[PDB]
């Protein structure tokens, strides 16, 4: 199952790259605006 | 070690025994690993160390944490490179 | 996320290792100076044949032999929870990641001194293999 889904993804080639590039600059976003704490939360 | 015993290696053992046959094909899975192996454990080693340092706010609990991951990650490579293969070629000769 | 960087270039250089030799062997089957684009394109991919599965579900393996923590109840709970959580998002991006950009990341761009101290020893270890295993037991 795995190895199979390795040759899709190694076609889909470029459509993937921009994917992974539009996502790691979404994400970069998300940290910038992430709210922040010492722990979650732990109070009944 | 299995891939090592289902290559070409692995048309002489399945056939008829060689003791000294089976044990090259070890051999080669073993300076395989070397290369993979020893990296594996140093970035999982090295990139959990620094928080094994206990400064600052915080270390306290993820040095906790992390200290059974650094110290069992030092016997359990150095160990499976010696208990898993001695054991698969005395697994591998029961079937047989 | 601190535990999981520690597993995350694990994913990756372990495909790429298994790739290194087998850039090392094409190279010694074929000749030298004779390489296209498409010809580098079927030794790095062919790195993900076997590795392939294996680390995939290993990378998945390390994330559900973890789960059984997220039973964790009340301020514990809440404690190691998102500690689990964000360690696992990462496992399963660094391994879905894996499986369709690093195999194209790395396409697109003293091993003796270490293995001369383990192999007398190794040799050694198939002396009786069941003596080490006696040995183990005791550790």
């Amino acid at each position: 199952m795995i190895e199979w889904i390795i040759r899709r993804s190694v076609a889909n080639r470029f459509l993937v790259l921009m994917g992974a590039l539009f996502l790691s600059i979404w994400g970069t976003w998300t940290i910038i605006n992430t709210p922040v704490d010492a722990l979650p939360d732990l109070s009944d | 070690l299995r891939h090592a015993i289902e290559a070409v290696p692995s048309l002489n053992n399945p056939q008829t025994f060689s003791e000294q046959k089976l044990d090259e094909a070890l051999y080669h899975g073993a300076v395989l690993r070397v290369r993979p192996k020893a990296m594996t454990v140093a970035v999982i080693i090295a990139g959990l160390l620094p928080i094994l340092w206990g400064t600052g706010a915080g270390s306290e609990v993820m040095s906790r944490i992390a200290a059974p991951m650094i110290g069992g990650m030092i016997t359990a490579p150095l160990l499976s490179l010696f208990i898993i293969p001695a054991a698969y070629k005395l697994m591998w000769l029961h079937r047989h | 996320i601190a535990i999981a960087v520690g597993a995350m270039v694990d994913a990756a250089i372990v495909m790429i290792e298994n790739a290194h030799k087998r850039l090392e062997e094409w190279q010694h089957q074929h000749p030298d100076a004779t390489l296209d684009n498409k010809t580098r394109w079927q030794v790095i991919t062919d790195a993900s044949v076997e590795v392939g599965p294996a680390l995939f579900i290993s990378l998945l393996i390390i994330t559900l032999s973890f789960i059984p923590i997220f039973t964790l109840e009340g301020q514990e709970g809440r404690l190691f929870g998102p500690l689990a959580f964000t360690k696992t998002y990462a496992m399963a991006g660094a391994a879905l990641l894996a499986i369709v950009v690093i195999p194209i990341l790395m396409g697109y761009w003293l091993n003796r001194f270490l293995i001369r101290v383990y192999h007398p020893l190794l040799l050694k270890v198939l002396h009786w293999p069941k003596t080490t295993l006696l040995v183990a037991a005791l550790s």
